[PDB]
């Protein structure tokens, strides 16, 4: 009910180092692909945790 | 034998660590993949090397 | 064994089949039937049904 | 209990609903509304909307 929001901006996003940080099976994405996250690149990232 | 994060890497049309430098599958692949947990036979408390 | 479920070892066996272009060597269990000619029948030749 | 994770017992309940052709008998908590006629309204009759 009080989930935490964090803004990610002005840095270099390496998505290949997420996997060895938490024990999760699937990096479930909807509009993009998890293996192609380094070639394309974005404007801003929002991280919500609960 | 791989780890649990890379089980999704054994698929045609994937990139990463296993699918790029260890084991690459063709795009016209016709076959099956069977992956099962081995926490008892392939694991040691001091670390499997 | 103290790791999470996303870092357990996983045994992987990949069965890659070659499709029927050569004479067949490995085949599944099916009972053969004597050949008939000059009659409209249903044939199953090496997995090819017609 | 010493067997693997794929040989464990699994309890299965299959809920098969048969579609509405007879008068409907089993369905849940949707509050009914009084019926008005001779007006373009949005109707919900036994689950079908229009
Ligand atoms: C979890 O994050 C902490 C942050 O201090 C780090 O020390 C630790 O190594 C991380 N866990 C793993 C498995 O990388």
């Amino acid at each position: 009910y009080a989930w935490n929001r964090k803004r990610i901006s002005n840095c270099v996003a390496d998505y290949s180092v997420i996997y060895n940080f938490a024990p999760f099976f699937a990096f479930k994405c909807y509009g993009v692909s998890p293996t192609k996250l380094n070639d394309l690149c974005f404007t801003n990232v929002y991280a919500d945790s609960f | 034998v791989i780890r649990g994060n890379e089980v999704s890497q054994i698929a045609p049309g994937q990139t990463g660590n296993i699918a790029d430098y260890n084991y690459k599958l063709p795009d016209d692949f016709t076959g099956c993949v069977i992956a099962w947990n081995s926490n008892k036979l392939d694991s040691k408390p001091s670390g499997n090397y | 064994p103290t790791y999470g479920v996303g870092h357990q070892p996983y045994r992987v066996v990949v069965l890659s089949f070659e499709l029927l272009h050569a004479p067949a060597t490995v085949c599944g269990p099916k009972k053969s039937t004597n050949l008939v000619k000059n009659k409209c029948v249903n044939f199953n030749f090496n997995g090819l049904t017609g």
